[PDB]
RNA sequence: CAUCCAAGGAAGGCAGCAGGCGCGCAAAUUACCCAAUCCUAAUUCAGGGAGGUAGUGACAAUAAAUAACGAUACAGGGCCCAUUCGGGUCUUGUAAUUGGAAUGAGUACAAUGUAAAUACCUUAACGAGGAACAACUGGAGGGCAAGUCUGGUGCCAGCAGCCG
């Protein structure tokens, strides 16, 4: 007495993004939300594609169990929705890697520290060295 | 005589009040449970219909 | 008919009339001339912080005997010294001398108060705590 | 910088606030209906008087006048599908008749003691506040729920609800777990 | 008005986001990030304390928990009449009696949420008996709803927006 069924609403095709936009709408009594790398296959072999070209987000349960509702979209490859989508989702998939970033602090200041010399670093280096040498 | 102690000290009735303790009790209930409780004990069981009302009849 | 113009051009004595009128009120007067920020211990101010200076009694009027427990402050705000009301029984020994005391207002619209002559002022707070949550021992005064 | 959201009073508090007779009635209403306090009152009188200052407006124009026409059958189809407004009386001069125990009555609270799946006004309370009734197999945890005439006849218990048919609960589970065990 | 100073010199501009001193009755975290709105540039990609997200936040604003229902003992009203009765025949309250339910406020597997996280919506497993999971703030002479109850002080202490 599971049985979570799907449907697609407001379904458009997009070739200017080679991509299908529709409204998830997934009746789902006694259970909780979908988890959504489950509902992405059920998409996956529902509009006969693979499980990287099916994206869905901005889900919400509504009040009450039962019923939710989010966003979802069906790449005609996998390559155009990795060509296509957002870095995160890329990152949530795991098609892809989060990028190793410092802090946005450390960057700022790293920055600033660049502005302070005037082209590259190589010179200013050996020359404090041999100024503190005397 | 004439007066206890120090007339003009502040503070005089406070300080030498018996210090009763709160008397414990049962809870009363709170929201619309009072208010039930508040229409039962007025428009339901009329008490005194004589006179007023006369909520908080001081008992003589 | 009446003391007042009724033409249908005589919008300006009308308004002038009424503009020369509006001083006859004590509000307007007051609000216009601005005497609050000028005269008043408080500019346009509910409450005012303060520095005791002494600790004061003063007798009540006529109808009723008393002696209510007051307070000289002077205000820090621009130096000005007024008497001040401490409420509740036994609050006056809770404010001691030379500690910082929030006054605000009496209630009478900058007016003497009921029985007691020449104040103006309560006091809500003294040294950082308020007087009623001393006078019911929720909490204490910090001594420093 | 950003667009604000026009937050706005749903209620007015009388002049008056200390009126025997009023305070009476207000209790009188408050114990019918079970109002946790009297701002509902309050907020059903303020209702009430916006609509009776749409509907003396629109009295004030003359009849067989666009806006007349236009916005006084809105504020009728509005009422009757509400329910308040009988649809005998569809003539917006029975709006200005309407009284605050009309509005009361068709609070998803009394709806549901009358339909006698409650059987206190007080136990439609609780039963609204326990997330048991559904308005269209959708829950509604509010008692002021106002129910329209089109979906009164949908009101049952939700089927997540013990009483429409699911497990029973944290006290029954409980006892029937030691039951087991002992 | 200031800062470093090797006393020769050098460098200043928060009414930007943070934060500090002061002032005053009076007002927030040196937080996360370009996800969203957009903007700049050679221009998708870089950048943006613009901005968004969170932190504090009883400025204001919306909805709304703090119990609900029985079975018993003490009672009251419509009563079959009125042999005193009285069954309570018909109901409605009061009792530290007494039972079974329902549920969140909290915790918390998860998943959703989000740039990543909180939080909300959903939901496992726990989570109500004095349901101590305990609602306060003011007032009870009049204005103005509610005491001419008990004890204390006796024109003191104090209350009182006004009359008192
Ligand atoms: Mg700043
Ligand atoms: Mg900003
Ligand atoms: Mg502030
Ligand atoms: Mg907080
Ligand atoms: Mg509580
Ligand atoms: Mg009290
Ligand atoms: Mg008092
Ligand atoms: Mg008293
Ligand atoms: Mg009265």
């Amino acid at each position: 007495s599971d049985a979570i069924t799907i449907r697609t609403r407001k379904v458009i095709s997009n070739p200017l993004l080679a991509r299908k936009q529709f409204v998830v709408d997934v009746l789902h009594p006694n259970r909780a939300n979908v988890s959504k790398d489950e509902l992405r296959e059920k998409l996956a072999e529902a509009y006969k594609a693979e499980k990287d070209a099916v994206s869905v987000f901005g889900f919400r349960t509504q009040y009450g169990g039962g019923k939710s509702t989010g966003f979802g979209l069906v790449y005609n490859s996998v390559a155009d929705a990795k060509k296509f989508e957002p870095a995160y989702r890329l990152v949530r998939y795991g098609l892809a890697e989060k990028v190793e970033k410092a802090s946005r602090q450390q960057r700022k200041q790293r920055k600033n520290r660049g502005k302070k010399i005037f082209g590259t670093g190589k010179s200013i280096a050996k020359k404090a060295a041999r100024r503190n040498a005397d | 005589g004439k007066v206890h102690g120090s007339l003009a000290r502040a503070g005089k009735v406070k300080s030498q009040t018996p210090k009763v303790e709160k008397q414990e009790k049962p809870k009363q209930p709170k929201g619309r449970a009072y208010k039930r409780l508040l229409y039962t004990r007025r428009f339901v069981n009329v008490t005194l219909t004589n006179g007023k009302r006369k909520m908080n009849p001081s008992p003589s | 008919g009446k003391g007042k113009p009724r033409g249908l051009n005589s919008a300006r004595k009308l308004r002038v009339h009424r503009r020369n009128n509006r001083w006859a009120e004590t509000t307007y007067k007051k609000r216009l001339l601005g005497t609050a920020f000028k005269s008043s211990p408080f500019g346009g101010s509910s409450h005012a912080k303060g520095i005791v200076l002494e600790k004061i009694g003063i007798e009540s009027k006529q109808p009723n005997s008393a002696i209510r427990k007051c307070v000289r402050v002077q205000l820090i705000k621009n130096g000005k010294k007024v008497t001040a009301f401490v409420p509740n029984d036994g609050c006056l020994n809770f404010v001691d001398e030379n500690d910082e005391v929030l006054l605000a207002g009496f209630g009478r619209k900058g007016k003497a108060k009921g029985d007691i002559p020449g104040v103006r002022f309560k006091v809500v707070k003294v040294s950082g705590v308020s007087l009623l949550a001393l006078w019911k021992e929720k909490k204490e005064k910090p001594r420093s | 910088p950003r667009a604000p959201r026009t937050y706005s009073k749903t209620y007015s508090t009388p002049k008056r606030p200390y009126e025997s007779a009023r305070l009476d009635a207000e209790l009188k209403l408050a114990g019918e209906y079970g109002l946790k306090n009297k701002r509902e009152i309050y907020r059903i009188s303020f209702q009430l008087s916006k609509i009776r200052r749409a509907a003396r407006d629109l009295l004030t124009r003359d009849e067989k006048d666009p806006k007349r026409l236009f916005e006084g059958n809105a504020l009728i189809r509005r009422l009757v599908r509400i329910g308040v407004l009988s649809e005998d009386k569809k003539k917006l001069d029975y709006v200005l008749a309407l009284k605050v125990e009309d509005f009361l009555e068709r609070r998803l609270q009394t709806q549901v003691y009358k339909l006698g799946l409650a059987k206190s006004v007080h136990h439609a309370r609780v039963l609204i506040s326990q997330r048991h009734i559904a308005v269209g197999k959708q829950i509604v945890n509010i008692p002021s729920f106002m129910v329209r005439l089109e979906s009164e006849k949908h009101i049952d218990f939700a089927r997540t609800s013990p009483f429409g048919g699911a497990r029973p609960g944290r006290v029954a589970r409980k006892r029937a777990a030691a039951a087991g065990g002992e």
